[PDB]
RNA sequence: GGGGACUCGUGAGAGACUGCCGGGGUCAACUCGGAGGAAGGUGGGGAUGACGUCAAGUCAUCAUGCCCCUUAUGUCCAGGGCUUCACACAUGCUACAAUGGCCGGUACAAAGGGCUGCGAUGCCGCGAGGUUAAGCGAAUCCUUAAAAGCCGGUCUCAGUUCGGAUCGGGGUCUGCAACUCGACCCCGUGAAGUCGGAGUCGCUAGUAAUCGCAGAUCAGCAACGCUGCGGUGAAUACGUUCC
């Protein structure tokens, strides 16, 4: 997103849930899991690419 | 008796087999006991996101996570492989816990 | 078997005949005929007259009915007005006071539709 | 479908009534899955049949089928400009698939209380053919009757 | 060694103990008209002891697991069948024709993404 | 704030601006931009300037208002009719 | 305690190929039907989108060529707004009841989540919840009571003991904070709706229909959405004339 709003994510802020979680590599606001990190688009990219372990395509 | 438990979870297959089942075979050759590696059962992640990144929902992938996790349990206890079960070589892959 | 003013309708059983008070739910009526030992199956044609004393003290002592509540309820709406709060300008235009959707819907505090 | 015919399918013997036609029955009245409760409905409606003649129901129930088996249907094709309906020969296993629509599809809309008096009175009314299921069989072959003249546009 | 078998439906897993006595459907410490309730299960689990005719004979009694009454009742279907060949080589060709060793595969379709179930689409709507 | 576990809530920098006022008894009227704040029984007779998002809106608490928060006398939104 | 029988978990394997038999066909590809088999002609399902089309979608995931702003189109914050409302359309849910509502008793699941957590048990509260705290980084403890179903009793076709919208009062929890604009509970209120006009949609078998349960996002939640999971379980397909 802006490269203000990234860092004001990142820091401390007033009044604690006011946090939120953005995107690690892009900065994202929406869309973003807890075990990766991640918003669903880097996480295509990063899975297609090997780059983060245990995960792969599914078919059952 | 039930003293050392051990906790390996992986993330694939020929990695938490190889690593027990010829790894941890190094304790037998003392002449200690194992019960073999006990397989439990596995872990499923899900996960299912778009593949656009713009307005088109109905196209998806679907990403798992499978842990597989296995259990050895050697039972005789020996002070001369207290030491033996640290100094092994494990891979990267592969998480070891001491119950 | 008229009670308070609402006249019990024939042929009915008496967990539900005192549902038709203006006050008196399903709710209230398993404790109105609990404190006065009148049991739940019992038509109230059976209705004894000696019995139907026992639940026009009950209900003046402990519940509010017809007149007294209707006149509550047409006051704490009238309350709202003067004072000129958020829910007395909803109240006066006929839109809903609890936040509801008034895009698509809200027919209930409309009337039917208008179709300009 | 394009590829000539399906494998129909088979029907188990019904444990109470020893006959392929009362679990037939089940299945027209069967709805949301519910088949425990369409077994209580035509168990209980062939035995309160029972009790208003004496006759075993089964007897019963295929004298008030035979009384509503279609011989001819009047199925529709368009020519020209004007289409108009064509009278057609009713195999044997459309007929009893046919009339067991019309006794459960016309018990549904009669003037009883629960479905197990309803459909045990059109059972009786079909047994001495007086029932509303009845009048469709000489409606529906009335309006082939009228149409004797389109039996050469067979498809 | 006793007779120990096992049929399974779809999610059901039953555990046939047939022993050889006189008739007696002790399911899981439950007589069988207490479990199954319904004429129509009951018809089934004794369907392949009325084509053998060891109907007065053979109590079993298993363990249920999964499911629910009707693929435990179908689950239970297979088991006898299962047991009769153990103690009785000859009756094979009988149980076959009657389509009772088979398994009958049959399982839940998945939910497919973009459709509300298994096929059933949502409304379509071309304009 | 919204269970009798906690009391009510108001603003503390609003119990300062009137509790400074009640004691020594003026009646100025107060800028406030804190909608969501408790109208308790200390506020009453006193006047406020609500923020509803352009302007400050002059509420006077009478007796009767002492159970409501302080916004729902500003309204927000304006609308007249669509013709 | 113990057991290696059964199941399950999960590792390595076997198994289905027109391989076998009979009829048709250039002895062809193949095709109709039998035997074995758990399964038979691709066993059911998923993953898998050729060369290309629509100057189709995204400069708002990101990356970027040009053009533009630089005391403002940058940037910090408090309020408000994305939640308006004579209306119009689209996708869903709950319905209009007796194959049902309510009351009591009683069976049977799968797949998942848990340390910034899961809260057993005991107590208090009509209830949402409150409080104490055992256990558990989990095939161990918790989530967990599956609901439809089955048995019995009541209601008797009524705008009703169907419907649960709206509105009044009193509450709980999360959070600095619940007015604009949160879910949940209780008491009262008890609107439209009696099966839907022209038109139109989905579905060929564990399918449609129906009934619940879990997750991701998430302090909480407008979750009736989405993606999954299992339970009960149909009716038809003569046929290619017409769309
Ligand atoms: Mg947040
Ligand atoms: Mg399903
Ligand atoms: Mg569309
Ligand atoms: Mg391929
Ligand atoms: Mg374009
Ligand atoms: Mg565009
Ligand atoms: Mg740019
Ligand atoms: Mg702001
Ligand atoms: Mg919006
Ligand atoms: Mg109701
Ligand atoms: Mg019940
Ligand atoms: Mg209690
Ligand atoms: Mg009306
Ligand atoms: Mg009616
Ligand atoms: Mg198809
Ligand atoms: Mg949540
Ligand atoms: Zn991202």
């Amino acid at each position: 997103a802006k490269k203000a709003l990234v860092n004001k994510a990142a820091g401390k802020p007033r009044f604690a849930v006011r946090a939120y979680t953005r995107c690690s590599k892009c900065g994202r606001p929406r869309a973003v899991y807890r075990k990766f990190g991640l918003c669903r688009i880097c996480l295509r990219e990063m899975a297609h690419a090997g780059e983060l372990p245990g995960v792969q395509k599914s078919s059952w | 008796g039930q003293k050392i438990r051990i906790r390996l979870k992986a993330y694939d297959h020929e990695a938490i087999d190889a690593s027990a089942r010829k790894i941890v075979e190094t304790v037998v050759r003392t002449g200690a006991s194992v019960v073999g590696p006990v397989p439990l059962p596995t872990e499923k992640n899900v996960y299912c996101v778009i593949r656009s990144p713009h307005k088109y929902k109905d196209s998806r992938e679907h990403f798992e996570m499978r842990t597989h996790k296995r259990l050895i349990d050697i039972i005789d206890p020996t002070p001369k492989t207290v030491d033996a079960l640290m100094r092994i070589d494990l891979p990267a892959s592969v998480d070891v816990n001491i119950q | 078997a008229r009670l308070v003013g609402v006249d019990l309708p024939r042929d009915k059983r008496m967990e539900v005949a005192l549902t038709y008070i203006f006050g008196i739910g399903r709710t209230r009526s398993n404790e109105i005929l609990a404190a006065t030992g009148i049991d739940r199956d019992l038509r109230t044609r059976d209705l004894t007259e000696e019995q139907l004393i026992h639940l026009r003290d009950y209900i003046e002592a402990n519940l509010k009915v017809e007149g007294d509540l209707r006149r509550e309820v047409q006051a704490d709406i009238r309350r709202k007005i003067e004072i000129g709060c958020y829910q007395g300008l909803r109240h006066r235009r006929g839109m809903p006071v609890r936040g509801q959707r008034t895009k698509t819907n809200a027919r209930t505090r409309k009337g039917p539709k208008r179709t300009i | 479908p394009r590829k000539g015919p399906a494998p129909k399918r088979p029907l188990v013997n019904d444990p109470v009534y020893g006959s392929q036609l009362v679990t037939q029955l089940v299945n027209k009245v069967l709805l949301k899955g519910k088949k425990s409760l369409a077994e209580r409905i035509v168990y209980g409606a062939l035995e309160q049949a029972r009790d208003k003649t004496g006759t075993d129901p089964v007897i019963t129930l295929k004298r008030a089928l035979d009384n509503v088996k279609p011989a001819l249907e009047v199925r529709s094709r368009r020519v020209g400009g004007a289409t108009y309906q064509v009278p057609v020969e009713v195999r044997p296993d459309r007929s009893t698939t046919l009339a067991l629509r019309w006794l459960v599809g016309y018990s549904r809309q009669r003037r009883e209380k629960t479905m197990i008096e309803r459909l045990a009175n059109e059972i009786l009314d079909a047994s001495n053919g007086l029932g509303a299921s009845v009048k469709r069989r000489e409606d529906t072959h009335k309006m082939a009757e009228a149409n004797r003249a389109f039996a050469h546009y067979r498809w | 060694r006793p007779i120990q078998t096992v049929g399974r439906r779809k999610e059901a897993v039953v555990r046939v103990r047939l022993v050889p006595g006189t008739g007696k459907f002790d399911l899981n410490g439950r007589s069988l008209e207490d479990y199954f309730p319904n004429k129509v299960h009951q018809q089934l689990i004794k369907a392949p002891l009325v084509t053998v005719d060891r109907v007065e004979s053979f109590d079993i009694f298993a363990h249920l697991g999964g499911g629910g009454p009707s693929g435990q009742a179908g689950a239970l279907r297979l088991g006898i069948a299962r047991a009769l060949i153990l103690v009785s080589p000859e009756d094979r060709p009988a149980l076959k024709k009657a389509g009772f060793l088979t398994r009958d595969p049959r399982a839940t379709e998945r939910k497919k993404y973009g459709l509300k179930k298994a096929r059933k689409a949502p409304q379509y709507s071309k304009r | 704030p919204r269970s009798l576990k906690k009391g009510p809530f108001v603003d503390e920098h609003l119990l300062k601006k009137v509790d400074v006022q009640n004691e020594k008894n003026t009646k100025q009227v107060i800028k406030t931009w804190s909608r969501r704040s408790t109208i308790i029984p200390d506020f009453i007779g006193h006047t406020f300037a609500v923020h509803d998002g352009r302007k400050h809106v002059p509420v006077f608490v009478t007796e009767s208002m002492v159970g409501h928060k302080l916004g729902e006398f500003a309204p927000t939104r304006t609308f007249k009719g669509h013709i």
